[PDB]
Formats: C-alpha cells, sequence, structure tokens
C-alpha cells in the first residue's frame, strides 16, 4: 500500500528540505506497512495540478491519493464556479483511474472574508459527499493559536510544526 | 617690528606660491567634505522618505503598549500600520485585495498620492488600486463590501511611498481607515495580520530608544532600519557613501602632497635666512619663537582664507545646481573642518620637523658651503617614520576601511615601481646620446638633480593614479547600473501561465500589439544531491528552498560565460559561479534534482555571471531544449505598456488562471533614486577633477619657482622665448608620460584590491587606462608648464629677479 | 664703424619721494676695439649704466644704437637673439647657478648655441684650466670661493665668444697676480679677435691701460684718461 | 692676555678623490687690541681659516681658544652665546636679508640684544649717515649697489659692537675714498674700545697698516709684515 500525497507547500515543505516535510515524517513513522510519497508542489493552480496529474498517476499508482488543492487557489482568489469545475473535473479523473482521493477540508482564515470563505469551506462537504470520500478537518486552525508552531509571514508553518502535522495526520 | 617683517613677506614670490597653494588645497578639501557630507545626508533623508520612516518594528501580532508609551515618553513619534489581505465582491464579482490600513500619522514622510490626489485615509470611504478599480469596474463614488463590511470608495491611488519594492505582490492594493478595521470584522486569531511600526525623530533618542528595547526583542518582531537591509538598493546606497569616502580620501591625500611640497620648498628656501640668524648668536628660544611664529601665521593665515573660499564656493554650487539637485539638503557637520586643519597641520609639522633641528645642530658654515651636515636622523630612518605616522593617523580617521588598505598598498607599490624605473631611466639616459638642443637641456636638468625629479615623478604618479582610480570607478558604477536597468524595461508581468494557454496569450498580444520577450519555462525542482552525496543537513538556501530551473535556446544576453561552454548539452547544466562557489560545485561536477518525483543528474559545464540586482529574470541553472520537457512546466512573460487599462481587465477574464503583476511604481522609484545618486556622482567626479587639474597647476608652479633662477640666467643670456617653450615642453611631457606610466599599474593594483575586497565586483585589466594614462597626463603637463613658462618669461629686466 | 652709440640718455628710479635721478644726459660714442674703463664712486650708476648700455633694461628717455640697431625699437627677442650672437655680459655678483658645476656652467652657452657636447667641454676644459680652475670642475659655486666665481663668470663670457664683451668689476676680488692674468688675457682677446671691451673696475692701474677713461659724475660722463 | 690661540689648527673638505687638504698645522699667538691682516692668493683658504677662527665651524683637528674657551668642547649654544656677546663677522657677499630695508637690517642685533627700539633706531641711523647711507634708509639690498650692500654689514657689525671683529674683504668693493674711510673708521674703533681686529683683504696698503701680517701658503701662515 502507498499513500500518493498532491497538495501544495503545506505538504511540499516551504523552504525546507523533501525529508524536512510532514509527509516524508509520515512515510518513516509509516515505512513497514504503507509508504507515503509526496507529490505537492508549490504555488500550483488547479489548472497545474491537472497538468500534473497524469504525470504522477502514471509513476506512483496508489492505492488512495491525497488531493489538498485550490486553498493557494482561494488565497489568490479565484471565482468559485471555474474553480468548483476545475476541482469536480480532477476527481473524476482521479477516481476513473482506479486511485481512492482523499479531499481535505479548507477553510480560508476568517480575515479574507467571511462570504468568501464561507462560499469555499461549502464546497469541500459537498465534494466528499458526492464522491463518498472521507474529509479530513482544516488542521491549520490546530496552528492558527501556535506562534512557536509558524513563521514570521505566518503562512507556512516552521519546522517545528511538521512533526505536528505528520502526527495530526497519522491520526486522522 | 615683525608685523612689517611678514607683510614684506607675504608679497614675496615663494611665500606667494606656498601661501595661495595651502589656501587653495584648504578651500578645496573643506568645500568637497561639505559637499559630500550634504549629499549623504540627503541621501539618507531620502530612503528615510522612501521607507516613509526612520526605523521599522515588523510583527507578526500585537506587542505590547508599554513600549509605545516609552517611545511618547521619549519623545519619538510612533505610528501603526495593519496590512492584510480579504476577498471583497463587486456585485457577485470575487477579488482579493490587499488591505491596508492607517492612521492619521501616515504618511510619516515622503508623500501619499491617491486619484484625484490629495485624498488621504479617512473613516467612510477606501481607496482602490487602479488596477482593482478597472477589474471591478468601479469608479469614484461607489460603495463596495470589504471584508465584511460596506464602505464608500473614494477613489483610486497613483502611488503609496511605503509599498515594499517586492516583484511578488500579486494581491491588488486596498486602503481604508484603522478606525474601520473592526467594521469589517477581520481581527481575529490566527489571522495574517503584519503590523508595521514606523519610528521618527532625533537619532540620539532613536538610539535610546533601540537601546531600550534591545533587551525586550522577541523573535516575532523584525526591528531595523535602512542601511542594513540586503536590498539592491541597500547595497548600491552603501557604494555611493564607500563612493563619497574614496573621493574624500583622494582629495585629502592630494592636498597632503601638495602641502607637503610646498613645505618642502619652504624650508630650503628658509636656509639662508636660519644660517645668517645663527650667524649673529641669537639665542635659541628667541629664533625659536621667530620661526614658529611666522610658520604658524602663515598657516593661520591659509586656514582662514580656505575656510572663508570654501564657504563661499559651496555657496555659489549650491546656487548654481540647485535646479539639478532635487532638494534643499540639510545643513552639514563641521567634521570637515577639523579634517582639512588637523591634516594641513599635521603634515606641514612633520614636513618641517627634521629640517629645523637639523639646522639648530648642524653649523651655519655647513649649511653656507653645503658641507656635510651633522649625521643626525637619516632620511632612511625619517621616512619609514613618516610613512607609520601618517598610517596611523589616516586609520584613526577613516576607522581603519579596506580602501585605506587598498590606497596604500597601491601608494606603496607606485613608489617602489618609481624609485626602480627612476634608476633604470637615469642608467639608460647616461648611456643615450642626442642630436636635438630642448631634449639635451632636459636630459642635463633632469640628470643634474635627481631627488628633486623623483619627489615631482611621485607626486605627479599619485595624483595622475587617483584621478584615473576615480574617473574609473565612476564608469564602472555607471556602466554597471546602467546595465541593471534597462530603460525599455517591461512594466507589467504575467505568470502562471499554461503550455496550452500561451499560443491564446500569444494571439492576445499580438492584437494588442505587443511584442513579447523570452517566455521562460519554469520547473520547480530542488538539488538534492552533489556528486552522490545528499545536501540535506546544509543551510545553504539554494538546497533548502525550492528550485526554479529553465532551458532557453539563444546565449543569454545578461550572463556571459566566465568558465565553460555554451550551450550545455545533455544532462549539463550552466550553472552560476556563485552558487557553485559556496555549493563547493566545480565544472564536471553531477547535481541531481528532484522535481515532480522525477530525479535527474546534470553535469556542469558552464560558469556564468548572474547579478540578481537585474530586474531580468535570473536562475541558478540553464539547461538546454528537451532536457526537462517531460516535467511539468510553468510560464513567466514580461511586457511593456501603458495604453488604458480596459485591456488589463479583458485578459484577466479570459485568463483568470494567469497572474498578472505590476510594477511601475516601483520601477519609477527606483529610477529616480538611479537618477538622483547617478547626478551626485557626476558632480562629485567633475569638482573632483577640478580641484585636481588646480593641485597639479600649483605643483607646476612649484616646480618652475624652483627654476626660475636657471630659467632667468639662460633667457638674460639671450635664450629664444620659443627655444624655451620647447624645452619645458619636453621636460614636462617627459616627466608626465613617465608620470601616467607607473601610475598606470598603480591604479591597476589599486582598483584589483578595492574591487575584490570592497566593491565586490570582478577585476578587469585595461589596456585603454595605460595607454591614455600617460600619454594624457604628459600633455597636461606639457601645456601647464608651457603657460607658466609663457607668463614668466614676460616682463623686462628679469635678471634683477635672479635672487628671488 | 661706431659699434655703439648714445644720445640723450637718461635714468630714473622710484617714484614720488623714492624717485632718484641716475642720469642727465649720457653722449656716448665708441667704434670697434676701443677699451673703455669707468670710474666713479660706488652708487654712482655705473652698474646700471653699463646694464642699459648693454640694451637690458630701457632708461627714462634717449637713443641707444648697438652695432648700428636701435635697442628700443627692437623686442625683447631681437635683443636676446643680438646678445646670444655678438654680446657678452659679466655681473658684479657672477649671477651664477647654485645647482650646476663650474664646467657645466662655462659650457653652457656653448650648448645653447647648438654645438655638440664634445668640442663644447674641451673649449670649455680650456678656458677652465688656462684659468688655473682644473681641479676644480666638479665643484659647485657654493663649494668655491669668490675668485673662483668670478673666474668661473670670466670663463663663461669667454665660452660666449662675443664681439662686445661688458664687465662690471672683473677683478676686483682677485690678487694681483690673478687680476694681471685677467688683464693679459682680455687685452690678448680683444687684440686678436677685435673683441670691444668695456670695463667698470676701481682699479686705476688697469683703467689707465684702456683707451679710453670717462668718470660718471652727476649722471654725466666726463672723459679723463 | 692672549685672546685667540691656536695650536695645530687642520682643516680638509671631500672624500676619497674628492678630499681636499687645506690646512696643514695652524699655530697662532694674537693678544687684545691687535690688528692682523692675512694675505695670499685667491682659493688659498683665508676665508674658511677666518670662519673656522671665528668658531663657527669645526676643523679636522686642533685646538681653538677664543677669550680664554675652548671652542671645540662647548657646544653650538654656548658659541652662539659668546658671539652675540664679543664676536662680530663680515662676510663676502654681505649675506644681506632681502626683505629688509638697511636701516632694519642694522638695527636688528641691537633688537636680538634687548635694546629698545628708539635707542637702536638712533644708534643704526648715526651708523649709516656716518658711512653716507642716510638717503637709502628703506631702500632694499636688491635696490642697492653691492657697495651699499658692504657698508650696510659694515653698519650692521658696528652696530654688534663686538670686543673682537672678523672681516673678510672690507673693501674690496669700494673706491679709494670709501676705502680709506672706513679704514680710518675701523682704526678709531680699536684704538678708541680696544676691539680687537682681524681683516682679511687683498689691499697691500691696508695690510701693511696692520700690526701683523700673515700669509697664508700651502696651508700654512707665514709671518709677513
Ligand atoms: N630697484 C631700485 N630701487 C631703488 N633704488 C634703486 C634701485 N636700483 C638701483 N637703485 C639706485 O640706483 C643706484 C645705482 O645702482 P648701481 O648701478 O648698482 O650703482 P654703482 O655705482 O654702479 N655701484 P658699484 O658697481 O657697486 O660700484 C643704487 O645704489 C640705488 O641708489
Ligand atoms: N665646501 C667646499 N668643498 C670643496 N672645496 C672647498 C669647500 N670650501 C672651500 N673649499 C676649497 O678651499 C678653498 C679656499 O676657500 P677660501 O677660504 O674662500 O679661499 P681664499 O683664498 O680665502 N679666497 P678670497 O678670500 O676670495 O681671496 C676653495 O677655493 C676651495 O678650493
Ligand atoms: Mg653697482
Ligand atoms: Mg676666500
Amino acid at each position: 500500500d502507498t499513500l500518493l500525497i498532491l497538495g501544495d507547500a503545506l505538504s511540499a515543505g516551504y523552504r525546507m528540505s523533501a525529508s524536512a516535510a510532514w509527509p516524508a515524517l509520515l512515510n518513516d513513522k509509516w515505512q513497514s506497512k504503507t509508504s507515503v510519497v509526496n507529490a505537492s508542489i508549490s504555488g500550483d493552480t488547479s489548472q497545474q495540478g491537472l497538468a500534473r496529474l497524469p504525470a504522477l498517476l502514471k509513476q506512483h499508482q496508489p492505492r488512495w491519493v491525497l488531493v489538498e488543492l485550490g486553498g493557494n487557489d482561494g488565497l489568490r482568489g479565484f471565482q468559485p464556479q471555474q474553480t468548483e469545475q476545475t476541482l469536480r473535473q480532477i476527481l473524476q479523473d482521479v477516481k476513473a483511474a482506479n486511485a481512492e482521493p482523499l479531499l481535505m477540508q479548507i477553510r480560508l482564515p476568517a480575515n479574507y472574508g467571511r462570504r468568501y470563505n464561507e462560499a469555499f469551506s461549502a464546497i469541500y462537504p459537498k465534494l466528499a459527499k458526492e464522491f463518498d470520500v472521507p474529509l479530513l478537518p482544516f488542521f491549520m486552525e490546530e496552528v492558527y493559536l501556535k506562534p512557536q508552531w509558524m513563521q514570521d509571514d505566518g503562512i507556512h508553518p516552521n519546522r517545528d510544526a511538521q512533526p505536528f502535522i505528520a502526527d495530526w495526520m497519522a491520526k486522522q | 617690528m615683525i608685523a612689517r617683517w611678514f607683510w614684506r613677506e607675504w608679497r614675496s614670490p615663494s611665500l606667494l606660491i606656498v601661501w595661495l597653494a595651502l589656501s587653495l588645497a584648504v578651500a578645496c578639501v573643506l568645500a568637497l567634505g561639505n559637499i559630500s557630507d550634504r549629499m549623504e545626508k540627503g541621501l539618507s533623508q531620502q530612503s528615510r522618505e522612501f521607507m516613509a520612516g526612520d526605523r521599522a518594528l515588523r510583527s507578526s501580532r500585537e506587542v505590547p503598549q508599554a513600549w509605545l508609551e516609552e517611545a511618547q515618553k521619549r519623545g519619538l513619534k510612533v505610528g501603526k500600520q495593519l496590512t492584510f489581505a480579504t476577498m471583497t465582491f463587486a456585485g457577485d464579482t470575487p477579488q482579493l485585495a490587499n488591505v491596508k490600513a492607517v492612521d492619521d500619522i501616515y504618511p510619516m514622510y515622503g508623500d501619499l498620492q491617491t486619484n484625484p490626489p490629495g485624498l488621504k485615509p479617512q473613516a467612510g470611504s477606501v481607496l482602490l488600486a487602479p488596477r482593482l478599480m478597472a477589474l471591478l469596474n468601479l469608479k469614484t463614488g461607489d460603495t463596495i463590501d470589504v471584508g465584511d463590511a460596506t464602505l464608500r470608495i473614494a477613489g483610486e491611488v497613483i502611488q503609496e511611498p511605503d509599498s515594499g519594492f517586492n516583484p511578488f505582490q500579486m494581491a491588488p492594493r486596498l486602503m481604508m481607515n484603522l478606525a474601520d478595521v473592526d467594521k469589517t470584522g477581520a481581527v481575529q486569531p490566527g489571522s495574517r495580520v503584519t503590523w508595521r511600526y514606523k519610528f521618527g525623530g532625533n537619532e540620539n533618542q532613536l538610539d535610546g530608544y533601540e537601546k531600550w528595547l534591545l533587551p525586550q526583542l522577541k523573535p516575532e518582531q523584525r526591528w531595523y532600519g535602512l542601511e542594513q537591509d540586503e536590498g539592491a538598493l541597500g547595497r548600491s546606497m552603501e557604494r555611493s557613501q564607500q563612493f563619497l569616502l574614496l573621493s574624500a580620501l583622494l582629495t585629502l591625500l592630494l592636498a597632503v602632497a601638495a602641502v607637503a611640497v610646498a613645505m618642502n620648498h619652504y624650508c630650503r628656501s628658509r636656509y639662508d635666512l636660519v644660517a645668517i640668524l645663527k650667524t649673529l648668536g641669537a639665542g635659541r628660544a628667541q629664533l625659536r619663537k621667530l620661526i614658529v611664529g611666522q610658520w604658524l601665521m602663515v598657516l593661520t593665515l591659509s586656514a582662514v582664507t580656505g575656510g572663508a573660499i570654501g564657504l563661499l564656493f559651496e555657496n555659489v554650487l549650491m546656487v548654481l545646481l540647485k535646479p539639478v539637485l532635487p532638494a534643499a539638503l540639510p545643513p552639514a557637520s563641521l567634521w570637515p573642518w577639523l579634517w582639512a586643519l588637523g591634516t594641513m597641520t599635521v603634515i606641514s609639522l612633520l614636513v618641517g620637523l627634521r629640517p629645523y633641528r637639523l639646522l639648530l645642530a648642524t653649523q651655519p658654515l655647513r649649511v653656507l658651503r653645503n658641507d656635510v651636515v651633522a649625521n643626525v636622523w637619516p632620511l632612511k630612518f625619517y621616512l619609514p617614520i613618516v610613512s607609520v605616522v601618517v598610517v596611523l593617523l589616516l586609520a584613526g580617521l577613516m576607522g581603519g576601511s579596506m580602501l585605506l588598505w587598498a590606497v596604500l598598498a597601491g601608494a606603496v607599490v607606485l613608489a617602489l615601481l618609481c624609485g626602480v624605473l627612476g634608476w633604470m631611466l637615469l642608467n639608460v639616459l647616461r648611456r643615450m646620446t642626442l642630436k636635438s638642443l630642448p631634449l639635451r637641456l632636459a636630459v642635463s636638468r633632469l640628470l643634474r638633480q635627481p631627488w628633486s625629479t623623483l619627489s615631482q615623478l611621485s607626486a605627479f604618479s599619485l595624483s595622475f593614479m587617483l584621478l584615473a582610480l576615480l574617473l574609473v570607478l565612476r564608469g564602472d558604477l555607471l556602466d554597471r547600473w546602467q546595465q541593471q536597468l534597462p530603460p525599455e524595461s517591461p512594466n507589467y508581468f504575467l505568470i502562471n501561465i499554461a503550455t496550452e494557454q500561451v499560443a491564446p496569450l500569444k494571439a492576445f498580444l499580438a492584437e494588442h500589439q505587443i511584442v513579447p520577450e523570452s517566455f521562460y519555462p519554469v520547473v520547480r525542482a530542488r538539488l538534492t544531491a552533489i556528486n552522490d552525496k545528499p545536501t540535506e543537513g546544509n543551510e545553504d538556501e539554494a538546497l533548502n528552498r525550492e528550485l526554479n530551473l529553465t532551458w532557453q535556446n539563444t546565449r543569454p544576453d545578461h550572463n556571459p560565460i566566465v568558465a565553460g561552454n555554451w550551450p550545455p548539452k545533455a544532462d549539463e547544466v550552466s550553472m552560476e559561479e556563485g552558487l557553485a562557489k559556496r555549493l563547493n560545485v566545480a565544472l564536471g561536477d553531477t547535481v541531481t534534482f528532484m522535481g515532480d518525483t522525477q530525479e535527474f543528474r546534470a553535469k556542469v559545464t558552464s560558469l556564468r555571471k548572474v547579478d540578481w540586482e537585474s530586474l531580468r529574470p535570473n536562475f541558478y541553472f540553464i539547461f538546454p531544449e528537451g532536457a526537462l520537457d517531460g516535467q511539468p512546466q510553468s510560464w513567466l512573460t514580461s511586457f511593456r505598456w501603458e495604453n488604458g487599462n480596459g485591456m488589463l481587465t479583458q485578459l484577466n477574464r479570459q485568463f483568470p488562471t494567469i497572474s498578472l503583476l505590476d510594477i511601475g511604481a516601483i520601477l519609477k522609484q527606483v529610477g529616480q533614486v538611479l537618477e538622483q545618486v547617478s547626478r551626485a556622482l557626476e558632480v562629485m567626479v567633475v569638482l573632483v577633477t577640478a580641484c585636481g587639474m588646480l593641485l597639479l597647476l600649483a605643483q607646476v608652479q612649484v616646480g618652475m619657482r624652483q627654476r626660475h633662477q636657471e630659467l632667468v640666467v639662460w633667457r638674460t643670456l639671450g635664450a629664444g622665448k620659443k627655444l624655451l617653450r620647447t624645452t619645458l615642453w619636453c621636460e614636462f611631457a617627459m616627466l608626465g608620460f613617465v608620470s601616467g606610466l607607473v601610475a598606470a599599474i598603480g591604479a591597476e593594483t589599486a582598483l584589483a584590491v578595492l574591487q575584490a575586497k570592497v566593491f565586490d565586483f570582478p577585476w578587469e585589466p585595461d589596456w585603454r587606462l595605460w595607454i591614455v594614462l600617460p600619454c594624457s597626463g604628459a600633455l597636461l603637463l606639457s601645456l601647464f608648464g608651457g603657460w607658466l613658462g609663457a607668463r614668466l618669461v614676460k616682463g623686462k629686466a628679469l635678471f634683477r629677479q635672479f635672487a628671488g | 664703424e661706431n659699434i655703439v652709440e648714445v644720445h640723450h640718455l637718461k635714468k630714473s628710479v622710484g617714484q614720488g619721494e623714492h624717485e632718484l635721478s641716475i642720469l642727465t644726459g649720457v653722449e656716448l660714442v665708441v667704434k670697434r676695439g676701443e677699451t673703455i674703463a669707468l670710474v666713479g664712486e660706488s652708487g654712482s650708476g655705473k652698474s646700471t649704466l653699463l646694464a642699459i648700455l648693454a640694451g637690458l633694461d630701457d632708461g627714462s628717455s634717449g637713443e641707444v644704437s648697438l652695432v648700428g640697431q636701435p635697442l628700443h625699437n627692437m623686442d625683447e627677442e631681437a635683443r636676446a637673439k643680438l646678445r646670444a650672437k655678438h654680446v657678452g655680459f659679466v655681473f658684479q655678483s657672477f649671477m651664477l647657478i647654485p645647482t650646476l658645476n663650474a664646467l657645466e656652467n662655462v659650457e653652457l652657452p656653448a650648448l645653447l648655441r647648438g654645438e655638440s657636447s664634445a668640442e663644447s667641454r674641451n673649449g670649455a676644459k680650456a678656458l677652465l684650466e688656462q684659468l688655473g680652475l682644473g681641479k676644480r670642475l666638479d665643484h659647485l659655486p657654493a663649494q668655491l670661493s669668490g675668485g673662483e666665481q668670478q673666474r668661473v663668470a670670466l670663463a663663461r663670457a669667454f665660452n660666449g665668444r662675443p664681439d662686445v664683451l661688458f664687465a662690471d668689476e672683473p677683478t676686483g676680488n682677485l690678487d694681483r697676480q690673478t687680476g694681471d692674468k685677467i688683464a693679459d688675457l682680455l687685452f690678448s682677446l680683444n687684440r686678436e679677435h677685435g673683441t670691444t671691451l668695456i670695463m667698470v673696475t676701481h682699479d686705476l692701474q688697469l683703467a689707465a691701460r684702456c683707451d679710453r677713461c670717462l668718470r660718471l659724475v652727476n649722471g654725466q660722463l666726463q672723459e679723463e684718461a
């Protein structure tokens, strides 16, 4: 069994080595039974994620796929319909190729705007219900009240939060 | 009694020329120092205005108010700014906006320009970027819901002075009053809200509050100023400061040399007076008081005249250059006054000390008949002591900067080369036969007194090499800045461009009469292993964060290959020299990259120079076409366009996934800074060149004064004026040729050292200097000597003036 | 025939109260080959009169003709050329170069005349050795006595080889033997080369040896011997 | 009684080949009130011998005693004090100040002696007018003739009012009348104030007028008259 991770620097690792990223830590924790491979790349869009999708699907071919994308798209700001359609197509492609998608419930920070945050957060339960996949909660809130787990920018967690993120994902 | 003495001596030609040279040196040094200090103060003030403050404190959360209360008690002015991002809605259309909130204190420094100008952040109204306004198709007087609160739109913002020079701020600018933030309710825990704190006031209270806060600093807090910044503009400011300090050092050294020559001439002239006063058995205290009183009166008069002339010259220059100058500079300090006065006094005293004690010990007759003087304090020991003293004094004055070390190394290598070449020239000339008259006359004049020839050669050589160093440094800096900022630089950037979307994008550009530049592909990969050794654990940024690899086809224009061959072949990469050095990577090393879970190895086959100050896209690695075709590729491009904004909105609607970036304000500001500093440097180099020309004229006139007796004897015998002019031309041309020849190598050495350890630029030898400097210096000296001899030959009954 | 002609030459130095009248009109007729001696007291104007006679200065008024050329009508360049061509002068303080040795000092006029170094040096050495200065070739004027400097100046004048020679105090700082030798050399040169000689000295015997003797009294020349 | 004593005084100038031997041992005994004349040829060493006799220079070897004080054993300061106290000197080139007038030049020693300006100026004016220099008070040495400069130097020496006076060529640049006047003044000063006089000149009559006459031959003194 192998778990593929496809997302942003939250899993790719912002300004840290590949082993420093949390998915590598989770793979180390799960060496015996189920390996973990990270394919996340920072700054990707939904269209860019779709472009990178076939290569990863053919190279890895895992049992489960962790799909956490659109968070940076929401941060930069996409109209809900376009990003919803692109994510729908990506999920359809992932489920088509004998791969179980894992969608992460992403909620934009409360200062980003309540209306858009609610509209963007309501997408994930709808997609999870439509595709019948678990929806792990937005654990960056667990980092919201942890300045020691964050960096100067406040966007990416520090290396200290990486073990915590790996532990939380292992629990999930 | 002695008043009539001094009044009559002031009319004497030798004392007159010595005093004129001293006063000119003092005035020029004082004026140059004052101008440089005022320019530096203006640069600091404009840098603060660009930063909109004197001290910056950036925090991710709320700092305790007690520190700000302490700052208020200290009297320093403190301002708070809150920056974040929100998703506003033009009706149904959502759009990200970078929201900023300031108090009434802002703008603390500089000026904020809005559309219409004069608007200020106030309650009940907000401001949007013109790009944002066009994207949301709103206008002045509209009401928009920012965050969770709806407010009226006051207008657009032309430019904000404190906008960071970051070419990654994709979010368009939004502005609102600091009091209305709680209306939106965006202030919540876990929010990426940045608190900037601007501090302004006198530097004494600034330092006091800084040292008060130093024990209280926290990791979440970043406290700094402007010089500590690693930005390219800050480094350029540092280079400008070093350039001004170098100019001050050069003019100080030129003044030192001129006053040293003048003091030597004066002390040699005073020999007869010393001998006659000692003959009558005058009291040692009495004669000492007389000689030191005359010397100090001369020094004081020269200092007063130099100060007055320098003040008047500075006022005239400020009046004349005011339209060229940006604004009225703040007044400077009195440190240049002390610098000039101490330099003059110390140099004169150290030059004149040895002859005074030597004549005190020596009998008057041995001075009169030039017999063997007392073997006390030989020059073989006197010169090293003087060199050590002046080196220590300069180090104390300028804090022992490495540029001073480079200058002194150049000076000593110039001195040794001058000595060796002078000995060789003396031998060859003694082995040489001639046929023309003025050539033989100049040869004889040089041969008879070799030590004065050596002294004049050294002075002219040092002056020429200092001037050449200044000119070369100014030219190199201007050329580098011009290369770094092309006037045709694009003012807009498109990022996150898809490979399938470039063709519609290319058609869009072609329809819009836009000629795009190279579309840079981007692949995100990390250098995991170097020479089969993993790079994990290394603290180098390139080995920790992501790398943006790319491939091209045409040879880079701004990155000439220093080592290696273009283009790299299959499994070959053109690497940057700095990265190769910092990663201990040499040519042929195996570099292993991981990107999109795909691992590929390349061989370093080309070393290239990359300047991060350049606004063009720059990369740590370059691949050939076909190396990373299978890797996923994003695309980046830039274009220049200022005609309207509707096409931008149309492009955004057609390509919402493509990020748009505006750099117009940053480009305008950096251009303004560069042109201001360029004007400053041009004025500085012009004035330094003028002062150097004046000092060279003074030295040539001193030499003519020293040769006056033989010239007037020749004219009395019946020498033609044309013959005398030709002889002076030949002699001074040969002197200037040799001086420029040695100064070429001296300037090469000094430039190499300073460029290696001060300006951090690659050194290159220039044969153009080696050719121009000797002939140019020879021509200048020949013209000066010819004009001076033409002036001197005028008059009647000049033989009566042989004694003087 | 008349090489030197003077008409109503006057000279005045100073201004206002400081003004002093030196000459009261000079009339002088001198042909080639004559030996002219000038006598008087110190401060009487003999030196300045001789100097303006040589054409190096212009008096208050008058006409001066040297070798049949109006010196006042000529410029400084023409006068310099005439001096380099046919005129030699000997001062009182010897006006010597402090930075040059005796041999170079006497060789200098020949070099200025474009002559080669070898012949000029040989002639200078001959002139110095005939004056007994062969052991002071490398010595400097500051290293030498006043009589040695006077002999160096005389040797330089001889090296000039002029057709007219003006000298002031030629044997003032010399003993009887050296003065006699210098006078014999000067008379031999005048008799051989026909060079006109105008000497100003206080030696009564040497003045009497000259063909004509003029005393300078109250700015006027009077024939005496 | 003997004010000047010389024992085996020798002087040599130069080095190696340039070395020249001037003196071969000098023995001299001079008491107060004597008039000593020195004779010889130019370059014989009279000037340097007189100068080292005045104690301004040190010879190769020998013992020199002035007014019963070993000058060689003293330092430059003691010699300067002795010169300011009892010694006056007159050079050949008059060593005059170019930036000062005659009156100030002669008044300078009295000022250096601490005397007030009025008395010093009156004495200087008297010395100049008795020499016939009353009309050249404001004139400069460059503005004056060589004889005028010599008279200025003599007047300065007189203003020094020393007990011993060394002079070189006192009447070389003077006519017969001025030389006679200077000699009469010097003899009157010697007879009145008892000031010892040591004069070096080429005038045979003036040398014979002195009490003793010494000729300098091959670096040795020989009694002549
Ligand atoms: N520059 C001057 N300023 C004032 N007076 C001057 C100047 N030059 C010359 N005189 C006067 O003119 C006089 C004549 O000078 P000079 O021609 O040297 O006299 P002389 O009788 O030839 N002397 P000498 O050759 O020594 O016997 C001087 O002594 C002064 O009185
Ligand atoms: N500094 C010196 N270097 C070399 N030789 C010197 C030096 N000083 C003196 N002499 C020699 O010593 C000689 C004597 O000098 P000096 O004492 O002036 O001679 P003098 O016979 O007294 N001359 P005068 O008084 O003019 O008749 C000189 O002429 C030189 O030959
Ligand atoms: Mg005269
Ligand atoms: Mg002598």
